[PDB]
């Protein structure tokens, strides 16, 4: 739930989703679900080749440094493990 | 936001692009989906690509109805 | 529970099931479970007494259908219902 | 109908062709199975190993072809 | 019927052949197994077939993850 | 539960973990979980910047063991008890 | 003991090696992680190897933030 | 007639297609060329295709100037 | 010199040039050089943005021809004369 | 000795087998050839072998570039 | 000789030599010969992997627009063909 | 020494193994050759085509192994 | 400039890196070269690389003297 | 003419010639032409009456030598001479 919740905050920022098969795709994160299936708006791929992306296909999602509270995220995962 | 399932329900009865795993992609009317991303299409056009010796050859196959098992779905695009 | 319920009404009809490895398999649908595993009858594993076959769901890519076998009006109402359950 | 597993019960002791993940495909008489799709074949031949008894893992069976 | 796992337990403390994923297969004494098909073998001998070849490796105790076991041949 | 409990008893003994990609990883079993993800201390790649390794279970092919580490009489008595509870 | 997860917790804020599927390895600062082993890294340096007809070639890409899906992580190692 | 070189001369300053070895093709303005078929192009757009385990993917790189070695040119075609 | 002179006589007749990569290229032979680099007009890829093509010789596998285009009696009389001059 | 090209010219206006690069090989009537081993064939039949297969293609006149000819078999 | 002569002028500019095996290598063109064997000074490759480069290995040499007199180069090749 | 071609002349009519570009390698009796390294073999066997006469292009011969 | 041969003669009797075609590279003292780039080395260390299953394994082979035929030379680097 | 002249003095010595395809071939050098094609004697095509072999230059990668077979002082003077010829 931690990562779901983490992405819920990223809504509206440009995120770059590297797909497992090397393909890039940059766009505006519009929505996310429990399985981290992402719906991005706008495009495009660099340098040639609005989409729903099956989470089971994403290798990376590249973020920028100042989208994330690196301290609250760390503590967020610290709370995650605690609940066991 | 909300749920990407709701972003998909806005496309029932409407034309939808789906990219299957591999160099195949089908396009057709979105008749049904589920949580696992099992989609069912009508009047669909599958189009597979393939190289060989410096070749961008295409091949089309059509059907009136088709069920696609989630597993193979990687991307779903919708025109505007 | 949607596509389980969909394939349930589809019983006794002739279908074609394309596997992930490009095998065609055309036969009469008899059974289906929650995992969408299939049993077919009087098949012709196209190409080259059979007679029946058991396919685990994880293998199927497509299940080809005929237009008349499906009430598209009520099928898309059925997907509408299940997505409302949140 | 109904359960695909229940229609396998009505197929015990008969000679059954099963396919595996990869090039290998072997045929023998269906002695037993469980819910995990694990199957045990008696007097089995690979199509050449002429196995006495053979335990086949459930996650590896893609096809169970049966003469009727 | 009954249980295919019951037909396995008959081969405990006994020599069994197991083919894994790919061109490797070992034989040894069946010490343990579970639902997922994890096994533990005594005095095992694994073989690797190559054409590009009979490579053999010896060990006294080995745990094999079920994800790699495909075929359990009873001698 | 079997192999989870089995591995819990093997904590602190040096093992050799064969990965599905052929690499060796020889180390001291420190921790284990249900999916058989392993944690090794004092690792060394046999033979030709340590220091710990979390190995995700789905990667392991073999874990090599010492006869003396294992009570063979108790191991198969546990699987005998495991198969019975159904 | 206990949980391999707890021992991974101790490496929060700390430099960490990650190996992925294939000849793909990278080292970040450990920012986040879950029971599916989905992780987030900071100031991370990916190093990849690949062949193009018997042609090994190294590459180095360095992002400042990255989310990696768990289903792609093989090993998590921790330097001295 | 005469020389296939002379007919290539007539396409100086003019838009031109070039196919290279493998699924690699590009279109520039013809700037220069020799009897070894070494050429120079301006404002050129390369289009490449390649597979990564049955994974066709297109790429487009566009430089403003480029020298191509002759030993790599298969076909020189001229659009309408 | 032989095949150079041979191809010079084939200027203006439609040919089919098989490339080492299997592609077909059917067109009107307009120009030729020593290395047998070919120039074709009115090209068409048989079967399923023309307009000319300079084909580098080293790519050709076959050039297909019309019996009537060639004087078979003179062709082998030329190679008979070619082999002699040594 | 003498000249291997002289042993070719004996096969002019005559049926010859030629194996090319790869799994393709044709047979036809030897109309012309040069130093570099360029040839012209009449009423030729080319075959392609595949396992994954006997594919045949007919033509009356064909020029074959020397770069692809490896083997000229005299019947 | 045209292309030799062409490169002789490029000496001192940064040129990017794409090698036939996809490798980049950018550096300062220091020397060239009849066979277009290039000696570049400085580096490096993008983004990881002073060199003499066998000409028989170069696919491209990327230039900038304002290194080249596009008119004198065109006429230069026009003079080339004329001499036949 | 001297010319490698002149030492092939002192090897005519003898049974000679030659290798080709690729998997194929064939053996026969060396009847004739030229400066272009074109060779003609009599009574040749591929190691199975039992060729009468065979012309082998010069750019395709990588090895000429000869018993002595 | 001048000739790259002269840029190579400054490295006679001195240590030289040579990259052969393929994932092999040798390093040794430059004893001889020619116009075709045929180089002859002394006390040389060839080192070939190779993947496999996510592996950057190396292997070294040495010899007191070695001649390298031009054909296989792709790059020649010299340290400073 | 340098490496032709170099291999000429190298005659009668035992050498190892690594081909582009990793064959080793170890024999006694008898002949060499301008194209640097080779003939070897009493060879052992390592591994598995031979007796001799003809190698076209285009095939060789390395020709392995012994230190004493080469006058390194005069060899590098010989390369110095030929590069001066401009």
């Amino acid at each position: 739930m931690l990562f779901f919740s983490f992405f819920k905050t990223l809504v509206d920022q440009e995120v770059v989703v590297e797909l497992k098969n090397d393909i890039e795709i940059k766009g505006t994160l519009q929505s996310v679900d429990q399985f981290l299936n992402l719906k991005l708006d706008n495009i495009s791929c660099t340098d040639e080749k609005n989409i729903f992306i099956r989470g089971s296909t994403v290798r990376y999602v590249y973020l920028n440094k100042n989208m994330v509270d690196t301290n609250l995220l760390q503590d967020a995962t610290r709370r995650e493990v605690m609940t066991e | 936001m909300e749920t990407p399932l709701d972003l998909l329900k806005l496309n029932l009865d409407e034309r939808v692009y789906i990219k299957l795993r591999g160099a195949r992609t089908l396009v057709g009317t979105l008749q049904a989906f589920d949580s696992h991303c099992n989609i069912v299409l009508s009047d669909a056009v599958e189009t597979i690509y393939q190289l060989n010796n410096e070749e961008l050859s295409e091949s089309e196959r059509r059907c009136e109805m088709v069920f696609i098992r989630g597993d193979t779905v990687t991307l779903i695009s919708t025109p505007s």
